[PDB]
RNA sequence: GAGACCGAUAGCGCACAAGUAGAGUGAUCGAAAGAUGAAAAGCACUUUGAAAAGAGGGUUAAAUAGCACGUGAAAUUGUUGAAAGGGAAGCGCUUGUGACCAGACUUGCGCCCGGCGGAUCAUCCGGUGUUCUCACCGGUGCACUCCGCCGGGCUCAGGCCAG
RNA sequence: GGGACCGAGGACCGCGCUCUGCAAGGAUGCUGGCGUAAUGGUCACCAGCGACCCGUCUUGAAACACGGACCAAGGAGUCAAGGUUUUGCGCGAGUGUUUGGGUGUAAAACCCGCACGCGUAAGGUGAGAGCUUCGGCGCAUCAUCGACC
RNA sequence: CCCACCCAUACCCCGCCCUCAGGGUAGAAACGAUGCCCUGAGGAGUAGGCGGCCGUGGAGGUCAGUGACGAAGCCUAGGGCG
């Protein structure tokens, strides 16, 4: 065929409507990306089999895509929604990531992201107050 | 708006003019006279320049400038009697002593805290010159504005150490 | 968390500025450096006690490149969605908010910050 | 050359797979098909039907066809025997008349696919003058 | 005003435009990296009937 | 420098200042260092100056590219052909002057010797037999060789 | 009717009582010059001053917008604050003094006990989704299993300058 | 034996040796004070050493000469036609819709009937890239003998 | 004539920057491949040639971008990056 995923990062490697460029470096606001960074490797829109993380009320919402349904969108993202012990997701992502050959690099990627987003849900500490220190403190 | 906006208009009492027709170098120099003074020893001082009895310093605007001994009291010998600049300060002095009846102030505790001088867009007068040329004559006016208030540890542990030990004996 | 990644010490190998010749005199001369195309200018023949000239000899590590004396690398942020895209960089990556971002958003970005746990570099501007 | 000049993506897709090839195998055939992709177009001058008519007159039949270029038709051929050519470009008429005698049209993927180290292969250029 | 403001393009390559064009628009990864909304319509060369 | 003397350090692969090369002695390179001389010093150098150049300053010539010769695998990769595997064979290759004096020689790069720690002399630009350091010191070139490493 | 045009030193000389003011005997030559505020609500009244104005008081969201009116740079000037100055100043490298400051840190992780508060503990059964072997829901599993808090002990990693 | 400067890299792999290991492909271990302007940074000044005022023009070079009171704004290789070289793109013995005509959501976009512009209507030997069934086959191009008009 | 000593951007060792050159990198646990890793050498520069990058006015698409809870502009002996 004309269309696959090599020639998809070549159309968009340079532009994306995802794409955010700083002179730090370069992100990517992709749903389906891992790591939001630019790269091929982690642009899962372009490539056929891709993973994602978005938290949820509780835990996280993990979907993957569909190779049989690349052209219909309602129903090509596979849809896990984890709201139990933070083991038990890292447990079944990884095995949605390496035990059938499904993105198997993103196996670690994959499990550094649902436990950013289950520390973030935690409660958070009250900051120390703030210190004056010289001239400031004096006034 | 005043330029020392330090101090807190209702302990003090102000007066201001604007676009004065002053020499602004001679304004310049007799209110830096005047600076830091009382305000009767101000409107006596001014009385006698106009009567040639005290002679006002010229300190910056002083190219060639004639001597007087008058000059020995401010320990300079370049002293001058700008009379039209002395009547303008009077004026303010009086005005600002008027505000501060109104207020409610006491005039024999008030001095000149801060007294300023700028100057103001020029006027233009054209005279007559040979040579094909026509020289300006640009007037030089100046802004006066002044204010009337009243007159009145991290040491070590070899540092603490040390310390308790001179402490004890 | 507030602690960035290991990294190796940060050396800048010059740390004042490059003026421009004679912008020290004139006031219609900025300080931003400008490269002398005289033939004589004894700044361009690199005479001694004379003002120095950038070079790529004073290029920083590639390593330590871009990072605040925290160890941070700035990224920019105008919005709620922008301090998500760190999610993932909180060793690397410090947040530094807009300056047009209003004072109430700006609340907003913090929280979300704090949760996180992403250093935000102009946290405590407007309170 | 480390990269083509021209802005043609599936050119870029070609020249990523030969350059893998030519790294990863002795075949001296790669190493020059990589380095036609990255030259100009007038370095690549067309080859037309009767110039490959020619060259496997001899012996060379039942081999491939490689150009690295565009393959042009030619109205002084008559007849054009069945041949097995793989190029860069195809003209319409080129395509069908060597399609209408029974040969076969191949791109450089495909010729990777069969011939990953240009076995039986008759490799040509254009005239240069 | 003689600034040849317009340009003269080959009408084969216009078509060549036209029609990488249609194909990038039945490419799904395509739409979403140029910003529409794609994640609730099924087969995304969307074809509508008709007679409605 | 007249253009027929620097022909002949570019030939004798001194480029730089203190760069060392050993020279087999051969009436065909005997007149080409006596062109070089008022720039050149030169001796007989001993087994101890052959060892410790190789052994503290020898780097070798892998494919274009200056490797330090800290193993012996490298000098048999590149110089096993004529029967030198080890870094004794080379230091007795150039020691004695053998049948493979010129591959030795040229495998390794010149020399890159430090300023003498004690100083030359205070006329360094004379001839040697006039009080200063240029020409044939013969087996002085040792004492000079020990301030250089 | 429009513009991938210009935006008050631009665009027609003219965005304004502009072919005007003004110059030349005349033919002709020919400028400068826009912006308070949503609304004049354009400061009543009191007081000092001959007056111009000033100060209180007041309008207003704002007078840090008072018709010398949006915003208000630099050259140049005044006052205040700090400092330096035996026939130039200014510039480069390096300390020191004085003033003034951005960071960093405030603890996290993991084990062993104890008090808890709660059944998303393992297994099995049904349904569903998928990458066809992995998951999710519901039930069983009502407590040496699992999840969060609190009180102790310990390990490790943590900033600056040094021996 | 006594000093000085430095610690680049970051799971393992190697060469080795004096092998329960090691000084062998790059610093670890133990300890103290402090945890804040203390280190560090920016300014101004004093101090030691260093240091001609820019540009233009002429000349082998200096020197002379010219421009420079200060600031803000403006300020100078552009457009068109005709040739030409190189890069990218389309079609390719063809190529060029846009004088014009036909639709149109109307100066856009889409389509094209007839002319018209530019171009076009087969050998021997030696090398030689690349194939090889190891016998050989031989691109482009050059040299030579050709053949034809 | 002899001994020691002083110091140049010069010579030796190390760190960092850039450029050049030579190698590795897919039955992909796989990548701003325009990337990453390894090794070596080099660093003055007028006329001139080549490349990258910064900045200003306007246009298309995009960031469901910023903003009267304050855009733009201007001031700053306040900081960060190059």
């Amino acid at each position: 065929s004309n269309v696959s995923a090599d020639l998809i990062w070549e159309v968009s490697r340079n532009y994306n409507s995802f794409l955010v460029k700083q002179r730090t470096g370069t992100f990517s606001r992709d749903a389906l990306n891992l790591t939001n960074q630019h790269s091929r490797k982690h642009a899962g829109f372009v490539n056929d089999k891709a993973l994602g993380i978005v938290p949820a009320e509780k835990g996280v919402k993990v979907i993957a895509k569909k190779v049989k349904a690349a052209n219909k969108p309602a129903s090509s993202l596979y849809t896990v929604t984890y709201k139990s012990t933070a083991r038990k997701a890292y447990k079944a992502i990884a095995s949605q990531a390496a035990k059938h050959g499904y993105r198997a690099d993103l196996r670690q990627a994959a499990v550094a992201r649902a436990s950013a987003i289950l520390r973030s849900q935690r409660p958070v500490k009250p900051e120390p107050p703030k210190k004056l220190r010289g001239a400031a403190a004096r006034r | 708006r005043y330029a020392a906006t330090e101090i807190a208009p209702t302990k003090s009492a102000r007066a201001r003019g604007s676009y004065l027709r002053v020499s602004f170098k001679n304004t310049r120099e007799t209110a830096q006279a005047i600076n830091g003074w009382k305000l009767q020893r101000a409107l006596t001082f001014l009385q006698n320049v106009i009567d040639k009895k005290e002679a006002v310093p010229m300190r910056r605007y002083a190219g060639s400038t004639g001597r007087t001994a008058q000059g020995k009291q401010w320990g300079v010998s370049r002293a001058r009697w700008p009379v039209k600049s002395a009547q303008f300060l009077i004026g303010l002095l009086k005005n600002a002593e008027a505000n501060a009846d109104a207020k409610g102030l006491d005039t024999g505790n008030l001095i000149i805290k801060h007294i300023q001088v700028n100057q103001a867009p020029k006027q233009r007068r054209r005279t007559y010159r040979a040579h094909g040329r026509i020289n300006p004559y640009m007037s030089n006016p100046c802004h006066i504005e002044l204010i009337l208030t009243e007159a009145e540890s991290h040491l070590s542990s070899r540092q603490r150490g040390v310390r308790i030990r001179r402490a004890l004996t | 968390m507030v602690a960035a990644k290991k990294h190796v010490p940060i050396v800048k190998k010059r740390t004042k500025r490059f003026m421009r010749h004679q912008s020290d005199r004139f006031k219609c001369l900025d300080s931003a450096w400008r490269k002398p195309k005289g033939i004589d200018n004894r700044v361009r023949r690199r005479f001694k006690g004379n003002l120095a000239m950038p070079s790529i000899g004073y290029g920083s590590n590639k390593k330590t490149k871009h990072m605040m004396p925290s160890g941070h690398k700035a990224f920019l942020v105008h919005n709620v969605k922008d301090v998500e895209l760190l999610l993932m960089h909180n060793r690397t990556y410090a947040a530094e908010i807009a300056h047009n971002v209003s004072s109430r958003k700006r609340i907003d970005i913090i929280t979300r910050a704090k949760q996180l746990g992403v250093k935000v570099t102009n946290a405590k501007a407007k309170v | 050359r480390k990269a083509p000049k021209s802005d043609n993506v599936y050119l870029k897709l070609l020249v990523k797979l030969y350059r893998f090839l030519a790294r990863r195998t002795e075949a001296p055939f790669n190493k020059v098909v990589l380095r036609r992709l990255f030259m100009s177009r007038i370095n690549r001058p067309p080859v037309s039907l009767s110039r490959i008519a020619r060259n496997l007159k001899n012996g060379n039949e039942k081999k491939t066809v490689v150009v690295v270029a565009t393959v042009t038709d030619d109205n002084r051929l008559l007849q054009v025997p069945k041949m097995e050519v793989a190029a860069l470009r195809f003209t319409a008429k080129a395509r069908a008349r060597i399609e209408a005698a029974g040969g076969r049209t191949l791109t450089l993927d495909q010729l990777a696919l069969e011939k990953p180290t240009g076995a039986n292969t008759l490799l040509l250029r254009g005239p240069k003058n | 005003i003689w600034r040849k403001w317009h340009v003269k393009i080959n009408q084969g390559q216009k078509r060549f435009a036209t029609a990488s064009a249609l194909a990038a628009s039945a490419v799904a990864p395509l739409l979403m990296a140029r910003g529409h909304q794609v994640s609730t319509v099924p087969e995304v060369p969307l074809v509508v009937d008709s007679a409605a | 420098i007249p253009p027929k003397p620097r022909k002949i350090l570019q030939l004798l692969r001194l480029r730089q200042i203190n760069n060392g090369v050993f020279v087999k002695v051969t009436k065909a390179t005997a007149e080409m260092i006596k062109i070089v001389e008022p720039w050149v010093a030169y001796g007989y150098p001993n087994l101890k100056s052959v060892r410790e150049l190789i052994y503290k300053r020898g780097y070798g010539k892998v494919n274009g590219q200056r490797i330090p010769l800290t193993d012996n695998a490298i000098i048999e990769e590149n110089l096993g052909k004529y029967g030198i595997i080890c870094i004794e064979d080379l230091i007795h290759e150039i020691f004695t002057v053998g049948p493979n004096f010129k591959q030795a020689a040229n495998f390794l790069w010149p020399f890159k010797l430090s300023n003498p720690n004690g100083g030359f002399r205070p006329r360094k630009f004379k001839h040697f037999i006039e009080g200063g350091d240029l020409g044939n010191r013969e087996e002085h070139i040792n004492a000079l060789i020990r301030a250089m490493n």
